[PDB]
């Protein structure tokens, strides 16, 4: 289990670790999050409580170094930072822990949720939507825009998820115009599976990935993005049998961990009318539709 | 965006622009079968391309072979229609391509969209204005060629004939809407209206009589009774 220690905690904040949160007083003596599971990647996210404005937040995995966050007073928010002193951190760690200034990450033993939320998201797939390539961790916050939303503005600060366009010369083969429109398979497998993500492990960890930060952050791109990709499958004939059955395990498990209050910014009624009743795949999603019909019947 | 009331006059300005209307691309009768089940028989249709400000005509004929082992034709219909104007733009110098293509029903938009990907600076229009262009069909040259083809083929007819030597291309238009109008609401008394005087006769190469100025008022007048007729035949008013 790996700590990500807190110098300190000068302004009032609730603070995220992947799907828990916890709210933390200004000038409360607090030092940090411990018991970090092994083996996932975990965000770590922030909203300060005399200003909603930006959540924000940073993506890392404890094997890639050792990470801490420092408030700065002078750009006003919590920034995570890499310690090279291994020895420093560890002494620092094992202090705070003795005098209990951590909260443990509180995860119970039966609970496989954040697996199933990250299970094809990895840190090196991460660092190439989110490029700054100078940390190990990955700064996203609620305002960053995708680059397809900068072709319709800062470049450095864009989320650079892969561009799907229903519309497009690459989506639609000359000669090939009704079918390539009414049926995407040739999009999704040919452009993007084979072309572009090379497998579908990689194009599930960029939907899963677009999924936490929408929900993480409110960040409206990643939701666009979340939707274009599970709609590609859903409109698309011809999908691989095993992607479909893991796709519905995917969704389910988003649906199921999805806020209850903010099923009406984060849930396309279109898309997911389309998807479960409309598409080649209305019928292929059976757990994702029993649980969407049972707790989201309104947006149905 | 959308082609309405507001922006009419747009339809005669200096950028070339086609309507395209799909109404009459796939065309059925519907029988009773030996068993008493109801089936189709296709009969051949046309794609009705106009230039509103010069009056050409680019009429498609679809024949019924095109329809031959296909499914869903209803929605081929609308594909077939996107390809065929697609097909005239590309064989079309880059100073005779229309600068925009208004589809007189939605569900032309996205088929035709989808063909001109090539021509990101083609705008594809929806209009507001409800065009009686699916009554083409009506005028006997038109309606003759389409149902002699046994090929597809595209035949051009002038749907003003001389008018704008006349009249501008504004007054052409109406004119044919009315007309056309006419035609839709009841055939027969619109023809009767357009031929009744055998000495203004429709020229061998017109569709439209060759009616003098004072003679188009009147026919003009006559139109638009038969359209008021109708209606209060409809709503008994
Ligand atoms: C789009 C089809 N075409 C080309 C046949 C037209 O609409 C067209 C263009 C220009 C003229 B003109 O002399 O100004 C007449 C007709």
């Amino acid at each position: 289990m790996n700590t990500v220690p807190f110098t300190s905690a000068p302004i009032e904040v609730t603070i995220g670790i992947d799907q828990y949160s916890f709210n933390v007083k200004e000038n409360q003596p607090f030092h940090g999050i411990k018991d970090i599971p092994i083996g996932h990647v975990h965000v770590i996210h922030f909203q300060h409580a005399d200003n909603s404005s930006m959540r924000y937040g940073y993506w890392f995995d404890c094997r890639m170094g050792n990470f801490y966050i420092q408030y700065d007073p002078k750009d006003g928010l919590y920034k995570m930072m890499e310690e090279r002193d291994g020895a420093k951190f560890e002494n620092i760690v094992h202090n705070f822990k003795e005098r209990q200034m951590m909260v443990s990450y509180p995860k119970i033993d039966e609970d496989d949720t954040w697996y199933n939320l990250t299970e094809f998201v990895q840190m090196d797939k991460i660092r190439k939507i989110v490029r700054k390539d100078e940390n190990q961790f990955s700064y996203v916050d609620s305002s960053m825009t995708t680059v397809q939303e900068n072709e319709l503005s800062d470049p450095a600060h864009s989320l650079n998820y892969t561009v799907i366009n229903f519309k497009s010369r690459e989506a639609i083969r000359p000669g090939h115009e009704m079918e390539d429109f009414l049926d995407k398979s040739y999009y999704l497998n040919t452009v993007m599976l084979q072309g572009i993500f090379k497998n579908s492990s990689n194009y599930f960890g960029e939907l899963q990935f677009a999924f936490l930060n929408a929900m993480f952050f409110g960040n409206y791109g990643s939701s666009l993005q979340w939707h274009a990709m599970i709609e590609l499958i859903c409109s698309s004939a011809t999908v691989p049998k095993h992607m479909l059955d893991k796709l519905d395990e995917i969704l389910y498990y988003q649906i199921k961990t999805l806020p209850e209050q903010y099923s009406d910014i984060l849930l396309n009624e279109r898309v997911w009318n389309i998807c479960l009743y409309s598409s080649f795949q209305k019928n292929s999603l059976h757990n994702t539709e029993k649980i969407m019909e049972n707790k989201y019947p309104e947006l149905l | 965006g959308a082609m309405n009331s507001s922006n009419y006059a747009e339809l005669f300005n200096n950028d070339i622009k086609l309507f395209v209307d799909d109404t009459n691309v796939y065309r059925v009768t519907v029988h009773k079968t030996f068993e008493g089940n109801v089936a189709t028989k296709a009969i051949n249709g046309c794609i009705f391309t106009l230039n509103p400000k010069t009056g050409h005509l680019f009429l498609k004929i679809i024949h019924t072979s095109v329809w031959a082992g296909q499914k869903r034709l209803s929605q081929l219909a609308k594909w077939k229609t996107a390809e065929e104007v697609s097909a005239l733009v590309r064989s079309l110098p880059k100073e005779e391509q229309p600068k925009q293509i208004i589809v007189t029903r939605k569900a032309m938009l996205d088929p035709l969209e989808v063909h001109m990907l090539d021509f990101p600076n083609i705008a594809i229009r929806p209009t507001e204005l409800r065009l009686p262009f699916s009554a083409a069909m009506s005028i006997d040259k038109l309606s003759d060629v389409v149902m002699k083809a046994t090929e597809p083929q595209m035949v051009l007819f002038n749907i003003y004939d001389d008018w704008l030597d006349r009249i501008s291309s504004y007054t052409a238009f109406s004119r044919l809407t009315l007309l056309l109008r006419a035609l839709k609401t009841n055939e027969e008394s619109a023809k009767m209206i357009l031929l009744s005087d055998p000495t203004i006769t429709i020229k061998s190469y017109h569709l439209w009589p060759s009616f003098t100025d004072e003679q188009w008022i009147t026919i003009e007048s006559q139109m638009r009774d038969l359209i008021l007729t109708e209606y209060g035949r409809k709503y008994n008013v």
